[PDB]
C-alpha cells in the first residue's frame, strides 16, 4: 500500500545479445532510459528540465548484472526462461474522427524473454515513418511490456496492422485495426 | 564539475594534540565520503565511510563531519600519537568513481624530554678527507632549514629511538665539499 | 542528478 | 526456439504521504523469479528463493554493503522524490471527454494524473445500473485514457450528461447529448 | 593482502612495461589508479570479475588491462611517456563500486626520457666524533648516499651481519644535487645510533646498503660508463679503541 511507486533502478541483462536494459519508472511511466550501446541519458519526461545522469551508472550496474548471471546459469544447471505467450492490443490515443491526426497504440503484454519484433503494416506493407516505441517497461511480475505509437492520418481506406514476434508464439502474430 | 580540496596541505605538531584536517568538494551529488591514510610502503588503508544521509561518523580517536550542502567534510583527530603520522586523503565518490583529494601531510613529533642541542663534525672512514656535520640532541620543535649557499647540503630531521629504554634524538646533517655554523639556517632562539 | 540503487557481486 | 537467461534488478521506493512513511525493496531477479530481497523494513537481505539463498548469506556478512543499503531509502528514494516534487508530481493534463452512441460511450482520453471520477446522468439523475467501465488504460507516454458505457433506452429527448472530475479541474467538465 | 609487481621499475621515452597485481582472495572487484608527486590517486580502470566496467580513467590506447581469469590483472603500457611515470596503484573489492576498496603498495614508475643519466650512487660511512661520544655517551653514524639518479633507493643498515632497526633515522625524501637541473643526481642520508662502549670494540662490523633500482637485463648500453645495473653499494666501517 502507497500513494505512489516508483523504481530507481530498472536493471536488465540477457545473456541473448547480449543486451541490457537501464530506465527509471515513476508510477509505471519511463522516465528516462541510458544507450548502453551509445552511451548516452535519453530523457523520457513529458517536461523541460535540466536534471542529468551520468550512463556509466548504468554501464557499471549493468556490468555486475553480467558477472552475477553468468553465475547463477552455473548454479541452476543452465535453467533457462520460459518463452511466455504475448498479449497484444490495438487502439488510439484519442476518438478516432476521419482526416485530423491521431496515434495508434500497439500494446504487447506479458512480454518475456524481453525480445520482440513489433513492427507496422499499412495495407500489408512495412510502415516506417511517424513510428515510435517505448522500452521494456517493468511488470510486477517481473514479466514486461511495450507500446509501439504511431501516427497517422485516419481515413476510411487505409487499414492497418501491428505485426508482433516473440518466441512464445509459434506464428507471427498481426493485430487489426480500422476507422 | 567535481574537485576535491584538502585544506591543512601539511601539519606538523607534537603529541597528544588534537587537530583538525577537513575536506572541500564543489558538487554536493555524491554517494559516499571516505577518508584513508597513505604510508609509504604500504599504499592506503580505509579510516571512515560516511553515507549521503549521514552527518558524523564516530569511530575510535577519529571524528568526521559531513556537510554536504556547503561541500566540506572535517576530521577530527583526538590525542593524536606519533604512529598515525601518515598523508590523511579524503575521497568522494560521484557514484560511478571513486574523486581523491590532494591529501594532507600529518607529522605527530616525539616528546624529547631532555635535549642537548650540539653540533659534532665526523671524519669519513673510507678517506679522511671529506667530512659531515652533526646536529643532534635537539628539541622537536626545532626546523632545520636548508642552506642558502647551494654548495652545502642540509638534511631535514629524522628521528631515531634507541633500544628498550625509550630514549629518541632528533638529527640534522650537513656536508660540503667548517661545522661553526654548518647549520646557518637554524639560530638557537629557534 | 538522481540518484540510482546499486547491485554487488556475488560470490565467484 | 532460442534459449535465454535472464537477470533482473529492481530497486523500488514505495512512497506514503509524501515522505513520511517511505519503503525501500531491492529485488534481484533470475527469469522472472526472485532470488534475493533488501526491505528497508527487515533491515537485511533476505533470500527470496533457494538460488539467492549463498548470496543473502554473503551479502550479510559484509557490513559496509548493509549500511549503503540501508542508507539507500534517503540516498536514493527520499532524494528523488523532491525531484520528483518539481517535476512529474506538477503535471496536470486535462482530460477530452467525448460521447458517441452505438448503447452511449464516454470517452475520457489523455489525463495526468490517474485519480479520475466519471459519472452518468439521465435527465439530470445520476444513472447507476447499465453503466459499463473499462479499467484504466496507460497510454504509456504519461497519459491515461478510460471508457465508461451506458446502456440506454433513448426516448422523446431525454439529455444524457458524461460528469467527469480530475485533479487538474477546478470545476468538472460536463458533455451533454440530446 | 593485495600485491604487486615489481615494486620499482625504470625504462626510457618507448620502452613497454606492465605491472602486475595480486587482489585479495574472493575479491571480483578490481580497480587501478595512478599517483603522481603531491597528488591524490586518480581512477583508471574497474573489473567486474574478468571484463571491465568502465575505462573511463584511462588516459590513452595506449594503456590496455586485462584480467583473464577474475584475479590476477595486469596493467599494459606500450609506447610509454615521460607523463606515464607515476606510482600505480592497485584495489581490490567484495562489494560495488561504492563499498571498500583494500589498496596494494603500488609501483613506482619513472619513464625517463634517456638512460644516459642513470648513475648509481656512491656510498660512505662516518664514524662517529670522540666529542658526542665524551659527551653522550652515545656515538652517531652517518651514511651518506650521493650521486644517483633516478630517485629509486632503499637504504639499510648492518651490525655484524644482521640488519638493525632499532637507532636508524634515514631521511624520508632524497635531496637535488643541483635544485635547478630536471636529471640532477640525488643524495640520501642516514644515521645509526648506538651506545659507545658498542662503538669502542673493533669486533663489531657495520655496513650501510643502498638498493639502487636501475635497468634491466635486456637494455643493452652503449657509453664509456658501466651499465647502471639495479644493484648494491655498500660501505663499512669497524669499531675502534
Amino acid at each position: 500500500v502507497a500513494d505512489h511507486v516508483a523504481s530507481y533502478g530498472v536493471n536488465l541483462y540477457q545473456s541473448y545479445g547480449p543486451s541490457g536494459q537501464f530506465t527509471h519508472e515513476f508510477d509505471g511511466d519511463e522516465e528516462f532510459y541510458v544507450d548502453l550501446e551509445r552511451k548516452e541519458t535519453v530523457w523520457k519526461l513529458p517536461l523541460f528540465h535540466r536534471l542529468r545522469f551520468d550512463p556509466q551508472f548504468a554501464l557499471t550496474n549493468i556490468a555486475v548484472l553480467k558477472h552475477n548471471l553468468n553465475i547463477l546459469i552455473k548454479r541452476s544447471n543452465s535453467t533457462a526462461a520460459t518463452n511466455e505467450v504475448p498479449e497484444v492490443t490495438v487502439f488510439s490515443k484519442s476518438p478516432v474522427t476521419l482526416g485530423q491526426p491521431n496515434t495508434l497504440i500497439c500494446l504487447v503484454d506479458n512480454i518475456f524473454p524481453p525480445v520482440v519484433n513489433i513492427t507496422w503494416l499499412s495495407n500489408g506493407h512495412s510502415v516506417t515513418e511517424g513510428v515510435s516505441e517505448t522500452s521494456f517497461l517493468s511488470k510486477s511480475d517481473h514479466s514486461f511490456f511495450k507500446i509501439s505509437y504511431l501516427t497517422f492520418l485516419p481515413s476510411a481506406d487505409e487499414i492497418y496492422d501491428c505485426k508482433v514476434e516473440h518466441w512464445g508464439l509459434d506464428e507471427p502474430l498481426l493485430k487489426h485495426w480500422e476507422p | 564539475k567535481q574537485e576535491v580540496t584538502q585544506i591543512p596541505a601539511a601539519l606538523s605538531v607534537p603529541e597528544g594534540e588534537n587537530l583538525v584536517l577537513n575536506c572541500s568538494f564543489t558538487d554536493s551529488a555524491i554517494y559516499n565520503l571516505q577518508w584513508f591514510r597513505q604510508d609509504p610502503g604500504k599504499g592506503l588503508t580505509s579510516l571512515l565511510l560516511i553515507q549521503s544521509s549521514q552527518r558524523e561518523q564516530t569511530s575510535g580517536r577519529l571524528n568526521a563531519s559531513l556537510d554536504k550542502s556547503s561541500g566540506r567534510s572535517t576530521l577530527y583527530i583526538a590525542a593524536s600519537q606519533p604512529g598515525d603520522s601518515a598523508t590523511y586523503l579524503c575521497a568522494v565518490h560521484t557514484g560511478a568513481r571513486l574523486m581523491f583529494g590532494d591529501g594532507t601531510q600529518l607529522v605527530v613529533k616525539p616528546n624529547i624530554q631532555n635535549p642537548d642541542p650540539a653540533v659534532y663534525q665526523l671524519r669519513d672512514s673510507k678517506s679522511s678527507d671529506k667530512s659531515v656535520c652533526l646536529f643532534t640532541d635537539f628539541d622537536s620543535q626545532t626546523n632545520v632549514s636548508q642552506s642558502k649557499d647551494s654548495d652545502v647540503y642540509i638534511t631535514d630531521k629524522c628521528v631515531l629511538d634507541m633500544r628498550s629504554m625509550d630514549f629518541k634524538s632528533n638529527s640534522a646533517v650537513a656536508w660540503s665539499n667548517a661545522c661553526a655554523n654548518a647549520f646557518n639556517n637554524s639560530i638557537i632562539p629557534e | 542528478a538522481p540518484f540510482s540503487e546499486q547491485e554487488q557481486p556475488v560470490l565467484g | 526456439s532460442p534459449e535465454d537467461f535472464v537477470y533482473q534488478f529492481k530497486g523500488m521506493c514505495y512512497f506514503t504521504n509524501g515522505t513520511e512513511r517511505v519503503r525501500l525493496v531491492s529485488r534481484s531477479i533470475y527469469n522472472r523469479e526472485e532470488i534475493v530481497r533488501f526491505d528497508s523494513d527487515v533491515g537485511e537481505f533476505r533470500a527470496v528463493t533457494l538460488l539467492g539463498l549463498p548470496a543473502a548469506e554473503y551479502w550479510n556478512s559484509q557490513k559496509d554493503i548493509l549500511e549503503r543499503k540501508r542508507a539507500a531509502v534517503d540516498r536514493v528514494c527520499r532524494h528523488n522524490y523532491q525531484l520528483e516534487l518539481r517535476t512529474t508530481l506538477q503535471r496536470r493534463v486535462e482530460p477530452t471527454v467525448t460521447i458517441s452512441p452505438s448503447l452511449l460511450v464516454c470517452s475520457v482520453t489523455d489525463f495526468y494524473p490517474a485519480q479520475i471520477k466519471v459519472r452518468w446522468f439521465r435527465n439530470g439523475q445520476e444513472e447507476t445500473a447499465g453503466v459499463v467501465s473499462t479499467p484504466l488504460i496507460r497510454n504509456g507516454d504519461w497519459t491515461f485514457q478510460i471508457l465508461v458505457m451506458l446502456e440506454m433506452t433513448p426516448q422523446r429527448g431525454d439529455v444524457y450528461t458524461c460528469h467527469v472530475e480530475h485533479p487538474s479541474l477546478q470545476s468538472p467538465i460536463t458533455v451533454e447529448w440530446r | 593482502g593485495v600485491s604487486q609487481t615489481p615494486s620499482n621499475k625504470v625504462t626510457e621515452k618507448g620502452k613497454y612495461v606492465e605491472l602486475r597485481c595480486d587482489p585479495i582472495s574472493g575479491h571480483t572487484a578490481l580497480y587501478w589508479y595512478r599517483q603522481s608527486l603531491g597528488q591524490g590517486p586518480e581512477f583508471l580502470i574497474y573489473f567486474q570479475g574478468t571484463g571491465a566496467a568502465d575505462d573511463s580513467g584511462l588516459p590513452n590506447d595506449r594503456f590496455f588491462a586485462v584480467r583473464p581469469e577474475g584475479s590476477v590483472s595486469t596493467l599494459k603500457i606500450q609506447r610509454t611517456e615521460r607523463g606515464d611515470s607515476a606510482v600505480y596503484l592497485c584495489a581490490s573489492s567484495h562489494g560495488a563500486s561504492t563499498d571498500t576498496q583494500y589498496f596494494g603498495p603500488g609501483t613506482r614508475l619513472t619513464v625517463l626520457e634517456d638512460l644516459k643519466n642513470v648513475f648509481p650512487p656512491e656510498v660512505a660511512v662516518f664514524e662517529p666524533s670522540e666529542a658526542e661520544i665524551s659527551h653522550t655517551q652515545k656515538a652517531t653514524l652517518v651514511c651518506l648516499a650521493t650521486g644517483f639518479f633516478p630517485d629509486h633507493v632503499e637504504l639499510s643498515w648492518w651490525v655484524n651481519g644482521k640488519e638493525v632497526h632499532s637507532g636508524v633515522c634515514t631521511d624520508p625524501q632524497p635531496l637535488k644535487e643541483q635544485p635547478a637541473l630536471n636529471d640532477s643526481r640525488y643524495a640520501l642520508s642516514s644515521r645509526l645510533r648506538v651506545s659507545a662502549t658498542f662503538w669502542q670494540n673493533p669486533r663489531n662490523h657495520f655496513r650501510c646498503q643502498v638498493q639502487f633500482y636501475g635497468l634491466s637485463e635486456n637494455d643493452e648500453w652503449t657509453q664509456d660508463r658501466a651499465k647502471p645495473v639495479t644493484q648494491i653499494v655498500s660501505a663499512e666501517a669497524w669499531g675502534r679503541a
